[PDB]
RNA sequence: AAGGCGGCCCCCUGGACGAAGACUGACGCUCAGGUGCGAAAGCGUGGGGAGCAAACAGGAUUAGAUACCCUGGUAGUCCACGCCGUAAACGAUGUCGACUUGGAGGUUGUGCCCUUGAGGCGUGGCUUCCGGAGCUAACGCGUUAAGUCGACCGCCUGGGGAGUACGGCCGCAAGGUUAAAACUCAAAUGAAUUGACGGGGGCCCGCACAAGCGGUGGAGCAUGUGGUUUAAUUCGAUGCAA
RNA sequence: UGGGGUAUCGCCAAGGGAAGGCACCGGAUUCUGAUUCCGGCAUCCGAGGUUCGAAUCCUCGUACCCCAGCCA
RNA sequence: CAGAAGUGUGCAGC
């Protein structure tokens, strides 16, 4: 189905899960995968190695629009925040541009109380 | 031990085919101390299987050997609140003890009438990519692999 | 926190100008510092804390 | 002044400090009773309600778990105008004045020197850290005194009972403030010292663990013990260390 | 009376050439554990028709819920 | 990630 040349890879990673999605440079999402989805569960669920997995199957979901060159944006304070982006180059993609996109509030609201563990 | 590393204590290589690693072999196949009744029997699974295998003795022995010897093992290591299994490169050494570890107790637990041809058919198995000690060595590589996300 | 990667750039090399970016405008610092609410109380001990062991 | 005050701009407004004089001429200091201000929570009436979150509900954890953790969530948190008047409201240190070796810094004025600078030397305000004499039970304080003195005020008189009862005042209420006695004990307490301990930190040993080999717990029997039995089943050993 | 579901591993749940989880069992891991990982026997409500073969298509038998019928 | 409790009472070393 429709050729797109180039588009934007969103990782967003948290400390429980990553999430890749591929999308052309309009922001209309092309295909997706997460560590949780790839089989991991609990402590490994949040590993580099779950992270470059779910890389490695949101490479291979694309691959219908025969993407070549990409920018990444990052997301979050997770593990995998890096090596989602070793795999990525790995699958081929031209990495153009990187870019974090992690939110910062100017003070803002007022986050929850801290875990008494 | 804590203090110490230990030199390794001087073997002497097999007496017929001048082999350490057959010396290897015949010391964890020794029970007791009966060193010469090992050696008898190893002797004859080793013939009987040249035979069967149109092989020289210590050749069988070795490409049946390199079937089983493990690529990788898991390790048990600690974290502040939790313990992983993690995989780790087993080195040469510890490959060759544990290969003849395997094949010599899955012969031993073989039904076969004499610990000489069990053990020959442990060895024919292995040699043919099968049975017992070759699952041993499979499914430790499973794990390994099971447990690649913490190494 | 951008980089543009130039021709002929290897990849590792961006990724290693990519970390150190991160790193030196300190966006994870301040990430993991708003993740949980602090009592103005706790900032204050903690500042003097600090300063207090600023000491040669 | 204390409580406190943090994007930017405007309007109204208080205090502090420095240079140089001029002016009044003891007009000062402290303060019972009194009066004002006074975090957060809370209360009243009317608004607003993103996020967070008492109460509450569900899931876990556990012997239980009316908690800690997770998913939700109401008052409240915000605004206007009233009330409340308490906090580890702490420098656990009342206000004011004088005197007494130093060092390194911060912040804000100001004088002089070729101003040559990212410079030198002086003179005020406030503030952080060391430390001398001296003081202190000790810890420590140390020109911002807990040193040497003067004025005035507040407060204490063994630990519990008790900052409680009763009465008075104040408050919509919660409660605040003033404030006992009977009874009971021979102590309660502060600082520091030597040990021991810590699910505190660092370092280091031992078949301590790890890596291996062979056993015990199952069977029969030998032998010791417990219990029971008997006229007696002699006595002793009883975690490791019977 | 008609239509549509449901009856498949001990329990929960997929399939014109019987899978997954939860149990149970063995092994690996842990100071005990709890928690994790590898391996394991595994079983279409029912009679017939079709066909080399239907959990599976085609008629019937059975059992229980939804909706709509029903003037001895 | 879980891990609770330890009956009363004494005597030398001047
Ligand atoms: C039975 O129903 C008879 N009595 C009447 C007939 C009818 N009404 O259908
Ligand atoms: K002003
Ligand atoms: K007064
Ligand atoms: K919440
Ligand atoms: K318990
Ligand atoms: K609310
Ligand atoms: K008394
Ligand atoms: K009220
Ligand atoms: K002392
Ligand atoms: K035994
Ligand atoms: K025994
Ligand atoms: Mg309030
Ligand atoms: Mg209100
Ligand atoms: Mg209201
Ligand atoms: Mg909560
Ligand atoms: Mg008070
Ligand atoms: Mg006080
Ligand atoms: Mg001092
Ligand atoms: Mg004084
Ligand atoms: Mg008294
Ligand atoms: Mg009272
Ligand atoms: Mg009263
Ligand atoms: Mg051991
Ligand atoms: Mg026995
Ligand atoms: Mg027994
Ligand atoms: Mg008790
Ligand atoms: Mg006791």
């Amino acid at each position: 189905r429709k050729q797109v040349s180039d588009g934007v890879a969103h990782i967003h990673a948290s400390f429980n899960n990553t999430i890749v999605t591929i999308t052309d440079r309009q922001g209309n999402a092309l295909g997706w995968a997460t560590a949780g989805g790839s089989g991991f569960r609990g402590s490994r669920k949040s590993t580099p190695f779950a992270a470059q997995v779910a890389a490695e199957r949101c490479a291979d979901a694309v691959k219908e629009y025969g993407i070549k060159n990409l920018e990444v944006m990052v997301k979050g304070p997770g593990p995998g925040r890096e090596s989602t982006i070793r795999a990525l180059n790995a699958a081929g993609f031209r990495i153009t541009n990187i870019t974090d996109v992690t939110p910062i509030p100017h003070n803002g609201c007022r986050p929850p109380k801290k875990r008494r563990v | 031990p804590r203090r110490r590393v230990i030199g390794q204590r001087k073997i002497l290589p097999d007496p017929k085919f001048g082999s350490e690693l057959l010396a290897k072999f015949v010391n964890i196949l020794m029970v007791d101390g009966k060193k010469s009744t090992a050696e008898s029997i190893v002797y004859s699974a080793l013939e009987t299987l040249a035979q069967r295998s149109g092989k020289s003795e210590l050749e069988a022995f070795e490409v049946a050997l390199e079937n089983v010897r493990p690529t990788v093992e898991v390790k048990s290591r600690r974290v502040g609140g939790s313990t992983y299994q993690v995989p780790v490169e087993v080195r040469p050494v510890r490959r060759n003890a544990l290969a003849m570890r395997w094949i010599v107790e899955a012969a031993r637990k073989r039904g076969d009438k004499s610990m000489a041809l069990r053990l020959a058919n442990e060895l024919s198995d292995a040699a043919e990519n099968k049975g017992t000690a070759v699952k041993k060595r499979e499914d430790v590589h499973r794990m390994a692999e099971a447990n690649k996300a913490f190494a | 926190p951008v980089i543009k990667v130039r021709e002929n750039e290897p990849f590792d090399v961006a990724l290693r100008r990519f970390k150190r970016s991160c790193e030196k405008a300190g966006v994870l610092a301040e990430v993991r510092r708003r993740e949980f609410y602090e009592k103005p109380t706790t900032e204050r001990k903690r500042a003097k804390a600090s300063a207090v062991k600023r000491h040669a």
